[PDB]
């Protein structure tokens, strides 16, 4: 199995500050990651579709990048909307797997 | 639009088999050519894969609970199951039904799961 | 710069350049920390050789994350010196090898004829021979001291052995890879100007 | 019929010290894939408006 | 929308050893070009001509 | 390529071993390179193919 | 036709600010894109490139005169300038302004001097 | 800077004989290379533009060819009026340079 590490495992950061989010995977696995938003008591929104593309609906304040094993999630000008735990996946191989997540707290 | 609903009892004793379903609506599992995941999340971790289903009835299941874990699909009514033998405390969390979709990449088709459904709290207690 | 002078000022040959400049290409940020600190690691080694070829300001002087370790008091004790990779990041340890041009430097800087160094990792493995020979100056020397690198991955360690003629890390780079970086060959003025 | 058949391909491993030839092993496969793919909806736009003008 | 955006995209060094590698880094480097300033040139000008049809 | 000297020569009675390896177009000589490593799989050592 | 014609006094005295002006005509020096060049040539000597300046106004020199050397740009007159602080014997040469033009190539574009003038023949003495 | 070595630094031949005049860079500068005919009293005259072609105006006897370091300026059929000094120039780098010059008299 392929494993994702998220990196730090909690960010506190202000209003309009800018957050950047980590992941590594222990495999070369391309371009197939994902990132999710989830909210408390939801289920995990799509942010980032390839590594570096949105989903429709998701705000432009969303980006991310990355390469063979290291990829970012990034947050522009950071909203009291966007708290939420954030996950790494990845969807190269078949047994899926989800780094441990990133919580994300506001001021 | 598409919408995925989770539904089940809620609570499963000790040694019993949960089962849950999934009704798929606003999309068809007999033409997409999709596959159809489940997932789950024990309180206080992150996200664990359980396994998906493809519509030729092709299915797959993380290594860790094959043994356990069977998938199944009826395109009559649209609707995804689960069942999980053996249920024990450690299976407490909330399972999650999704959507993968694609879009053809460099190396192949790129998946992502877009529709996560509600989630269905399932406790396993007596 | 197309056409840069200030390389390798001790000459030798740097082994893989060309990969480790297509893998530099990828990395956005480092951090340089010192990896085996010359105050503490080294006690019984002289740490403190210098070379005119490395003139800095018309003094003698060396790579600033290398050390140059000859002998003490007559002796060279054998080494043994390891890392483990505590920085959750890739870490890029260079180090090199001093190959002189007689056997009278080698006995005087390593009191020995027959050195060698060693320089393991979980998934590499070298050893080096320094082959003295009287080679055309360069950059007025006549031995030469070749460069070697490697990656640990996190989580690894490296050793690094000897017994003479060994150019020991001092410092080392954690390295943060982005993307859509890269190395531009260029003689353009820099300016404040921002574009996409 | 000008479209020739896909014959079989598959990849390659390459070692840590052979970035530069993994890189330019990806760089050829995307080429020739970004190539065809344009060629392939040029032709069919282009054909599809002569069609609709023919008839 | 047809014609994609570049990306970032640089050279790479070769040893004195490693011509033959040079020389096809460089071959497929120009190879590309050629090809895209072919597709480039060829639409504009059948488009051009359709246009004036048009009008 | 054992994790020391002791290994070596308790395994084959020398500090000085070789092998050799020819065919009509190949020709490799080979050196044991004794050094203490990590381990992994739990060895100090190593074998290379 | 584009024409460049170099002017200036022909000779300085050791120490003064020697100072040449080339008119482009034929030309727009706002409207190309190109680049302006500088060069001379000392007696019984081969040809030395002093500088150039682009449309924007960025300047670059030949390093070994860097710190004497400042060129400048008039696009009102379509003229270039050249001047060169503290001069002596070692600038006795012929002074001309070229025009850098280019053609795409593999690699990118490849630029030559094309339109040369005519040549400024100053000397240095007292 | 790039350093251009012209050769031989005078040469002269009949009218009607064959000149060559060849040029080595110290660096690679692939096709950055042009020739420049210098008769006396006069700017220069371009006559090579790419390692490999002419400038329009520019009499078809002259041509050359070339690499990476390594490159040639013939003269087919030399004429009287041919007489001039001959220059290699880089446009690699920015600190351009030429080289020496090559002298061509003739017979
Ligand atoms: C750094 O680069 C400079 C060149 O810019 C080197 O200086 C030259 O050194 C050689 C002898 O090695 C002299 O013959 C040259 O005349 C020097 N050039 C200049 C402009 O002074 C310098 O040695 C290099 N230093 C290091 C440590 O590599
Ligand atoms: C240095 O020498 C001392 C004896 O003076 C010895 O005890 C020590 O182990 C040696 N090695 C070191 C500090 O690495
Ligand atoms: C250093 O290594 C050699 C070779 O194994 C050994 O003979 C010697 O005793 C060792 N050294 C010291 C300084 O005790």
């Amino acid at each position: 199995d392929i494993q994702m590490t998220q990196s730090p495992s909690s960010l506190s950061a202000s209003v309009g500050d800018r957050v950047t989010i980590t992941c590594r995977a222990s495999h070369n696995i391309q371009n197939f990651l994902n990132w999710y938003q989830q909210k408390p008591g939801k289920a995990p929104k799509l942010l980032i579709y390839a590594a570096s593309t949105l989903q429709s609906g998701v705000p432009s304040r969303f980006s991310g990048s990355g390469s063979r094993t290291d990829f970012t999630l990034t947050i522009s000008s950071l909203q009291p909307e966007d708290f939420a735990a954030y996950y790494c996946q990845q969807s190269y191989g078949l047994p899926r797997t989800f780094g441990q997540g990133t919580r994300l707290e506001i001021k | 639009q598409v919408q995925l609903r989770e539904s089940g009892p809620g609570l499963v004793k000790p040694s019993q088999t949960l089962s849950l379903t999934c009704t798929v609506s606003g999309d068809s599992i007999s033409n997409g050519g999709l596959y159809w995941n489940w997932i789950r999340q024990r309180p206080g971790r992150g996200l664990e894969w359980i396994g998906y289903i493809y519509y030729n009835g092709v299915t797959t299941y993380n290594p860790s609970l094959r043994s356990r874990i069977a998938i199944s699909l009826e395109t009559a009514k649209n609707q995804l199951s689960l069942r999980l033998s053996s249920v024990s405390a450690a299976d407490t969390a909330i399972y999650y039904c999704a959507r993968e979709g694609w879009v053809p990449d460099y190396g192949g088709r790129n998946y992502y799961l877009d529709f996560w459904g509600q989630g269905t709290l399932v406790t396993v207690s007596s | 710069t197309p056409n840069p002078e200030n390389g390798t000022c001790y000459p030798g040959y740097f082994a893989d350049y060309e990969e480790l400049r297509e893998q530099l290409s990828s990395v956005s940020s480092f951090e340089r920390f010192e990896i085996f600190p010359k105050e503490s690691s080294w006690p019984n080694h002289t740490v403190t050789g210098v070379s005119a070829s490395c003139s800095h300001n018309g003094k003698s002087s060396f790579y600033r994350n290398l050390l140059w370790l000859t002998g003490k008091n007559g002796l060279y004790p054998n080494l043994s010196k390891s890392y483990v990779n505590n920085k959750e990041k890739e870490v890029l340890v260079l180090w090199g090898v001093h190959h002189p041009p007689n056997i009278g430097n080698q006995r005087a800087l390593y009191h020995t004829e027959n050195a060698y160094v060693s320089v393991v990792s979980s998934h590499y493995s070298r050893r080096f021979t320094p082959e003295i020979a009287k080679r055309p100056k360069v950059r007025d020397q006549e031995g030469r001291i070749n460069y070697y690198w490697t990656l640990l991955e996190p989580g690894d360690t490296i050793i690094f052995e000897a017994n003479g003629n060994l150019i020991a890390p001092w410092y080392a780079f954690a390295l943060s890879r982005g993307f859509g970086s890269g190395i531009i060959t260029s003689n353009a003025p820099m300016d404040e100007c921002d574009a996409k | 019929e000008k479209m020739n058949t896909q014959f079989t391909a598959v990849g390659k491993e390459f070692n840590k010290l052979e970035r530069r030839m993994e890189n330019l092993n990806k760089k050829v496969d995307d080429g020739f894939l970004d190539i065809w793919t344009y060629n392939a909806e040029l032709l069919v736009l282009l054909e599809n408006e002569r069609t609709l003008d023919f008839h």
